[PDB]
């Protein structure tokens, strides 16, 4: 209403005039499904310039460092109405900042229905449930016999809204959540995603066993790229299509430009002799007419395969890739290091987005293409 | 137990439940002409089609039956067009089928991506693509436009995008005017309209008009859409409409006004303007001839500087001319610190 | 005319304030912290006295950015007095769709101060006659912002629903209800009661969209109200509406 | 408190750049009989059911969520901090041992 006869009641139901002259209000105020005590004494006239506002010690806790704000609000505010509008708006603010005190579940729906749906799955599956029961984690197997996990995060109403589903594998996971759908629904969807990659995981596990994988180290299930090493100081980075894994991947070569040339040239000759009946490795060995070494890691445990400018591996994602076109140096470097070296020196001469210069260690012509 | 399903079976098609593609006992031409001449020779020939479409509308009240009736026919002698498509090839049913097709479709606003993640709205609109006869454009129009008026964004966005396959040649210009009507009426859908107008068949005069009717409301447009807007302006630009749009363009553009997403699309706008002016000397020459003709005012703005640096960075034939213009400008006590 | 005194610091910094606004046509100061010393009564003289109404598209926008930095939040009433000097002229005055700036400026401002913004301005924009496409498109953007949080779409509801319903209320309200804004059945029933009191294309689609999202909230009695409300044969898409209705039964 | 009101205080100095006292008030289970403090923001308290523990250590804390030590009703607890190895406390269990 316009008047605070009716607008006071309509906005603050729980404010009851004790004294005849409507001068002491008392009782409660509502606030985010939370009612609180209040005892708000006015002077002999209706003036908020002078007013006593006493509280619950619970209310003093929630009006922490707004004691002055509300003291301002009392002296500058016209009516008691407007004061209460502000004191509500203000509580809502205080509590939404302190938003780490809230959230009781509905026990008749939740705890049981969750025990029911996990019974629907089976008890062998569950690996983790948080003491808030908010997170759980579940297990599935591939036809290969590989463990694939799924993390769920649950809301106050699990069956109503979608649970947040987190899972490693690289193609984006889609869960058709209805309020009728359950843990078993999303579990079947999870098995469907596992099998679409079933050939893909086998091709990747095959590469990871038989070849010197370099540049994912303990790869997740999310990795589609696999930097394999071959001989020493040349590498091949391999991105595979997860739906056609046995099929020909986009592959290319890092290292010394005199070593990469015949390999690229023989890949171009023999790329038609790729066949998706064999594995990725059993096609690459006959395409490039090579073998792969089995973890030159343990014998070459310190060959200093570090930048030899900055002496670190892993500068900001980058790898030692740029090398010397020389048998006697073979020293790897980084894009950033070799560029900040060859630009700094006099001798260095740049064509467009290339710098020709001298290798730091051996002073032979080395080329950098940004 | 409907005249619809009965006369379909008579004319030589198998109407299935709705779980796999419907079979077809005869040739599509044979089916269509037989159904035509069978409805002709039936007594109450003008009134059988009301009963026909009543039976059809009552049949297609289940989702899946209707969806299978919209899908490719199984050809026994091996895929073909849909049952509704082959019905639509029949002209006397056609306007009634349009009426029905347009009436029910707002049921499928919020049931998009049912079972095999297929959009029954896109299905029902793709029933109208490449139609070899159209009996009435204007009916079809006014209903398609009223649909467009109410419908949520992606649906209508898609209809817009599909309008070039749908409309016949008599009814291009018509649609044109009422799309310019929609343009002033909603901003959000500036982009697909534009794309549409440029993939229509129209008269160039009208396109000048609408292009000005872009330009006047170009302060009101969120930045994301500007690039393809201004790409459109600079493909609608003639050799002769050069300084006109450019002076207007050069005025109305602000680039003080826009400012984390803002900065990124400003950059992407500049990429797009680079590619424009990179890519026609028409603009570069006239652009400059439009900045030198602003040696008058001390008040020429950030854009004019940044734009110069740009044409020198990109365009090569002009390097002397930029330097000449910049030197005759800078000596004059124009461009300074501020 | 009224004999009101601005706070003496504002009468003092009244020309520094007039400087600063002018500056914003070419991080905030303390001069903007002196608005906390204005009551909405004094503030009302002050809005008129700063002549905020004539600020540029550019000039207003930068400004709005400053008020949104302010640390003690502006009081409900004070925040509202502002709105009406800042925007409401330009909003009412709108002829062609608001500058990306006023959309942005309004929407951004609306984002913090949405209840004061929308509690003030929505009513008059709509309780103005000759409200056209130009006016509606920003209250469209108001409701459609991510920033307009559920809680605030609910508070928008308490406001959209208290107004006289015409075509202009419905179109905006469909787009608020398009989210699945939460409802106490108290308000849903009133929405349905109110909905159920009618020939209009807008209203057709409104009813339709309610009955798909708040099917869940449709009682037997509300479905009777919808049977009443669909009675019309002016209703376009009736087959749809009654198919959806019959589908609840 | 006894009926299991716990009071938590800390220095905040936040949002105004001025020191403001950050209060919680927790409502913990059980009629609390005795408590003590251990090294690294840890409190050992007791209900006549169980001897439980509370970690404040991480401004502070939204909820005060708490495990038992599967020890019985110890009233009158006491702590000596070893820092040798782990922490070593002394109790009187409710039965009188
Ligand atoms: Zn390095
Ligand atoms: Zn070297």
């Amino acid at each position: 209403m316009a008047v605070t006869e009716a607008s006071l009641l309509r906005q603050c139901p729980l404010l009851l005039p004790q004294n005849r002259s409507k001068t002491v209000y008392e009782g409660f105020i509502s606030a985010q499904g939370r009612d609180f005590h209040l005892r708000i004494v006015l002077p002999e006239d209706l003036q908020l310039k002078n007013a006593r506002l006493l509280c619950s010690w619970q209310l003093r806790t929630i009006l922490s460092g707004y004691h002055r704000i509300v003291q301002q609000r009392m002296q500058h505010s016209p009516d008691l109405m407007s004061f209460m509008m502000e004191l509500k708006m203000l509580l809502e603010v205080a509590l939404k900042n302190r938003q780490e005190l809230y959230a009781l579940p509905p026990p008749p729906q939740f705890y049981s229905s969750l025990i029911e749906e996990i019974g629907t799955l089976g008890w062998d599956k569950l690996v983790y449930a948080d003491t808030c029961f908010s997170t759980i984690k579940l297990k599935a197997e591939d036809a290969s016999g590989r463990e694939h996990l799924i993390t769920l995060k649950l809301k106050a109403k699990y069956p109503a809204e979608s649970p947040d589903y987190f899972v490693d594998f690289p193609v984006p996971f889609c869960a058709s959540w209805t309020p009728q759908s359950s843990l078993i629904s999303i579990y079947s969807q999870f098995l469907a995603a596992i099998e679409s990659l079933k050939a893909f995981w086998d091709v990747m596990d095959e590469i990871d066993e038989k070849t010197w994988v370099l540049e994912p180290e303990k790869p997740p299930r999310s990795a589609t790229a696999r930097r394999i090493a071959l001989g020493n100081n040349v590498s091949i980075n391999i991105e595979v299509d997860p739906r056609h894994p046995t099929m020909l991947p986009e592959c290319f070569f890092l290292g010394a430009d005199h070593v990469v040339k015949p390999l690229g040239i023989k890949l171009s000759r023999n790329i038609h002799l790729w066949d998706p009946e064999n594995s990725v490795l059993q096609n690459l060995k006959d395409v490039l007419e090579i073998d792969f070494p089995a973890r030159a890691i343990l014998e070459k445990s310190d060959f200093t395969m570090d930048c030899g400018i900055c002496y670190a591996y892993q500068l900001d994602g980058t790898i030692p890739d740029q090398v010397c076109d020389n048998s006697q140096c073979g020293q790897p470097f980084h894009q950033i290091c070799l560029y900040e070296w060859l630009r700094g020196l006099l001798t260095s001469r740049q064509s467009f987005n290339i710098i020709f210069g001298e290798c730091p260690y051996c002073s032979k012509p080395i080329t950098l293409k940004m | 137990d409907s005249i619809f399903v009965k006369l379909l079976k008579i004319s030589g098609i198998i109407l299935k439940t709705g779980e796999s593609q419907n079979q077809l006992a005869v040739d599509q031409i044979a089916f269509q002409k037989k159904l035509f001449q069978t409805l002709r020779r039936h007594p109450s020939y003008p009134k059988i089609i009301e009963e026909f479409v009543s039976g059809l509308e009552s049949y297609i009240e289940d989702e899946d039956s209707f969806r299978n009736c919209l899908l490719s026919c199984e050809r026994l002698q091996s895929y073909s067009k849909s049952l509704i498509k082959l019905l639509l090839g029949i002209d006397i049913l056609q306007p009634a089928i349009i009426k029905t097709l347009f009436e029910k479709l707002p049921e499928y606003f919020f049931e998009n991506k049912n079972s095999d993640e297929i959009n029954i709205p896109r299905l029902i609109v793709s029933q109208l693509k490449w139609l070899d006869r159209v009996v009435d454009g204007k009916d079809l129009t006014t209903k398609i436009m009223q649909l467009i008026s109410i419908a949520p964004e992606n649906l209508q966005h898609d209809i817009i995008t599909s309008l070039p396959e749908i409309l016949g040649d008599s009814q291009h210009a018509d649609v044109g005017k009422e799309l310019s009507d929609l343009l002033i009426e909603n901003t959000s859908l500036t982009v697909p309209i534009l794309d549409v107008l440029s993939s229509l068949r129209l008269d160039p005069n009208f396109l000048l008009k609408v292009r000005q009717l872009v330009m006047d409301k170009l302060s009101s447009i969120r930045l994301e859409d500007l690039p393809v807007i201004i790409k459109f302006i600079l493909h609608s630009v003639t050799a002769m409409d050069t300084l006109e749009v450019i002076s207007e363009l050069r005025e109305k553009l602000d680039l003080q006004h826009c400012v984390s997403s803002g900065q990124s699309c400003i950059i992407l706008l500049f990429d797009v303007i680079k590619s424009a002016i990179r890519y026609e000397k028409t603009i570069s020459e006239a652009w400059i001839k439009a900045i030198e003709n602003t040696a008058s005012v001390s008040e020429h703005k950030v854009f004019d500087l940044v734009m110069l640096f740009i044409i020198y960075s990109t365009n090569t034939q002009t390097k002397k001319y930029i330097d000449r213009v910049l030197r005759n400008k800078i000596r004059s006590g124009c461009i300074q610190e501020q | 005319a009224e004999s009101l005194e601005l706070p003496k610091a504002i009468q003092d910094q009244l020309p520094r304030l007039q400087q600063l606004l002018k500056t914003l046509e070419e991080a905030p100061p303390v001069e903007l912290q002196l608005l906390h010393e204005c009551s909405p009564s004094q503030m009302d003289l002050l809005c008129a006295q700063l002549q905020l109404p004539q600020l540029s598209d550019l000039g207003l926008l930068r400004l709005c950015t400053w008020l949104l930095a302010l640390s003690p939040d502006l009081s409900l009433s004070n925040a509202t007095v502002l709105t009406r000097s800042l925007f409401l002229g330009r909003i009412l005055s709108l002829t062609s769709s608001a500058s990306r700036l006023l959309t942005t400026a309004l929407t951004s401002f609306c984002a913090k101060y949405t209840y004061p913004v929308c509690s003030a301005l929505l009513d008059p924009v709509l309780q103005a006659p000759g409200t056209g496409p130009a006016q509606t498109e920003l209250l469209c953007c108001l409701v459609k912002m991510e920033s307009l949080e559920p809680d605030a779409q609910v508070l928008m509801l308490g406001q959209i629903l208290e107004l006289p319903w015409k075509e202009e209320t419905f179109l905006v309200l469909q787009s608020l209800l398009e989210r699945q804004v939460e409802m106490t059945p108290e308000k849903f029933s009133v929405l349905m009661e109110k909905l159920c009191k009618t020939t209009s294309m807008a209203y057709a689609k409104l009813m339709l969209t309610v009955m798909t999202k708040y099917q869940a909230n449709i009682t037997e009695t509300q479905r009777l109200g919808l049977a009443m409300a669909l009675e019309p044969n002016t209703t376009f898409l009736r087959k749809s509406l009654k198919a959806a209705l019959k589908h609840l039964g | 408190g006894h009926h299991g009101r716990m009071l938590a205080i800390k220095a905040s100095w936040d949002e105004s750049g001025k020191l403001v006292p950050e209060l919680r008030e927790y409502c913990l289970p059980g009629p609390v009989l005795c408590a003590a403090c251990g090294g690294g923001g840890r409190v050992y308290h007791s209900t006549p059911s169980d001897l439980c523990v509370v970690d404040l250590s991480r401004p502070e804390e939204g909820p005060g969520g708490l495990p038992p030590m599967l020890c019985p009703a110890s009233l009158n607890i006491c702590s000596v901090v070893s820092l040798s190895g782990g922490t070593k406390l002394l109790a009187l269990s409710a039965k009188g041992r």
